[PDB]
């Protein structure tokens, strides 16, 4: 304030789950707690197992481009395989049709 | 599944659907045992690999289960005699019906 | 009003010639204070460890 | 025969679904990569009837933490989620730092939700652990003198 | 599905525009840089549905304050805005002091 | 804030971050662009079938 | 002609690394050993091991992973007991009042 | 408005079933209640089931 | 065989931006309620409104 | 709203967006002469038989 005086608003909470991989995601880059994920257990920044909180700083993505480009091409490679069984089973149908 | 005569049928094709009261039936029309009624206000249905039904509701904070699914056995299950919309019904050659928990 | 801790202390493996001055080397406890659990993990061996 | 390549190529499917996200949240604050999870489905015979999806499994890995200068982002290093209410109540988590002040003087994130924590009761205020989160709010109203009680 | 690449492209696209018009506007007076702002749009299924832009974020940090010698001409430090008029009597706001 | 006289306030626009944000969102771009080549060919297998 | 039977190549995969501390990976021979929520055993060789609700190691499924127990004060693995789901509590952990010093 | 305040016209009802299926689709991207959907259950939009 | 029914898949669609403020997009559950000149009612997920 | 003087209007036509777009109506036309060929062996069987 103005007579050079600090007035407390409120402290951030953080929460922690048992399972994190149980959250489900509602979009918005945001999850939602489950039964799966466990009750979230609440508590403050730098105590018992939550680490700092960074201010002025965002935390950026964990996705690594140079991995998920080469991913794709394995699974297109994959897909491509699996067609050709599904045409491989098409001529067999149509061999057996034909007779 | 419960025929409207009141006499028990055994299906197992397993595409459920809900009638305008909220209950189970199978996609004939017909209500299967035991009743499970789910809520108007559901989210999603979970059912789980033992049979265990539940729903999750806006605001509660846990899910709730609406009933139990069990799986009826037959010691002979050739002799069981179709009346067609893919149900069976007992006959003195399919033994009798023993329902146990999907898993038991 | 805590039960007054009561320990065998030893000065095992201790020397006394003619070093650069009076020195202690290492000193170890086995009690440790309340902890909570901060971190798992699964070691080489297949020991699941909690730090 | 047929369902044993329908199911593989519904996995594949699913797999390169779950890469196309992954690429195009490539730069998006508070993502966590996703992987595919899959599993075979023996049925009696021998012959491996085929392969099902067992679920999305998150990586929940910490991103870099970059410098952006603004007051109200926040990044959460290790282990955390901020915690989240909506309109109706609900509560949700999200690792996300774009906090924006309302017009209502409220921290709420991009997408409206209202960032909660512990409030502050008391003259002077303080943290007070013992009650539920609240949403966290700013008012200007101006603050009172205080008569002095000690010197 | 197309969904999730389309809407990555669309994004990337707003974000390479937003970046565009930034360098465009470098020496300008009074003007705020931008940056796109991302939300993912998970529906129902675990998949991933794609991505959206969830807006434009202003960066309201003061610039270099550079003299330029005539008297008309006011820069405005830290927080506050100019308030202007129309013809037509709305009223708007502006951090460019340069005035006649 | 009080106000300068004689003074302008010019753009809080650093070139060198902008011009590394291009090179990144263009990479993005490319990487998308790639996704949808993938997604073309997936498409042109099974039609070809 | 008979199908005489069909034969699994038990041959070693490539080890992949993921980065997840829960993640692990048999080199060379040897299975998991998992139970059913029925209490049948059952052995894989898949290592995508999660936490569950109650605090147990469980696979994709929800097969607990079983091992050797932990007991005594300090707790030690009791290579003499039998398997048993493993667990990870949160629960706080009491202090020791010194003994040697 | 041009006098700097604005006035609400209407709000959207949205319409939850309890059996979405049952539904009789009459074309259009359009749908008709019927005795297999049951009744409709109307509501606004982000709230209860909504 | 018999046609045990024809069964819709109402699950949530990609939401795609378009970018006119007269179009409504429908997450989660939930529908459009309209009347034509009849008085008919009737629901549609379809959000593009003139 | 305002005229401005001196300036032009441009379409506001974004040819990426329609690219894509055309892919994919390419991809569906393609799906459904797809369908078209499988109607097409249908009726053929059957005239046969």
């Amino acid at each position: 304030y103005s007579n050079e005086q600090e007035q407390v608003l409120g402290q951030i909470v953080l929460a922690n789950f048992a399972n994190n991989e149980g959250l489900a995601s509602q979009g918005d880059n945001v999850w939602a707690a489950t039964q799966a994920s466990g009750v979230a257990l609440l508590g403050t920044a730098g105590s018992g197992n939550f680490g700092k909180l960074t201010n002025g700083a965002l935390e950026a993505s964990n996705v690594d481009l140079s991995k998920e480009l080469v991913n794709m091409i394995v699974a297109q490679r994959n897909y491509q395989s699996n067609a050709q069984t599904i045409k491989t089973q098409d001529q067999i149908l149509n061999t057996l049709v034909n007779l | 599944v419960m025929l409207p005569d009141g006499t028990s049928a055994y299906t197992r094709d397993g595409s459920f659907q809900v009638d305008q009261n909220g209950q189970l039936v199978t996609a004939g029309g017909f209500q299967v045992q035991p009743a499970i009624t789910i809520p108007a206000n559901a989210l999603s249905i979970t059912i789980g690999r033992d049979g265990v039904v539940s729903v999750t509701q806006q605001g509660q904070a846990a899910p709730v289960q609406v009933g139990q699914l069990n799986l009826t056995t037959f010691m002979n299950d050739t002799g069981l005699e179709s009346i067609g919309e893919n149900l069976y019904i007992e006959t003195q050659s399919s033994g009798a019906p023993n329902e146990s928990t999907p898993g038991l | 009003g805590a039960t007054a801790a009561t320990f065998s202390l030893s000065f095992l493996n201790s020397m006394q010639q003619n070093t650069g001055a009076n020195n202690i080397v290492a000193t170890n406890q086995n009690g440790y204070k309340p902890g909570d659990l901060v971190s798992y993990q699964i070691n080489n061996d297949g020991t699941v460890v909690g730090n | 025969s047929f369902s044993q390549a329908v199911s593989g190529l519904n996995a594949a499917a699913t797999n390169l679904d779950v890469i196309g996200n992954n690429i195009a949240n490539s730069a998006t604050y508070g993502f966590k990569s996703g992987t595919a999870s899959f599993a075979d489905m023996f049925a009696g015979s021998k012959v491996g009837l085929g392969v099902k999806v067992a679920g999305i499994t998150q990586d929940f890995t910490d991103g870099t933490t970059t410098n952006t200068g603004r007051g109200l982002d926040v990044a959460i290093s290790q282990n955390g989620f901020f915690r989240l209410v909506d309109s109706n109540g609900s509560v949700f988590y999200s690792r996300n730092g774009q906090f924006k002040l309302d017009e209502n003087r409220n921290l709420v994130n991009m997408q409206g939700m209202q960032l909660t924590g512990y409030p502050a009761t008391g003259t002077p205020p303080t943290i007070q652990q013992g009650a539920n989160p609240a949403p966290i709010t700013i008012p200007n109203t101006l603050m009172a003198a205080k008569s002095t009680t000690t010197a």
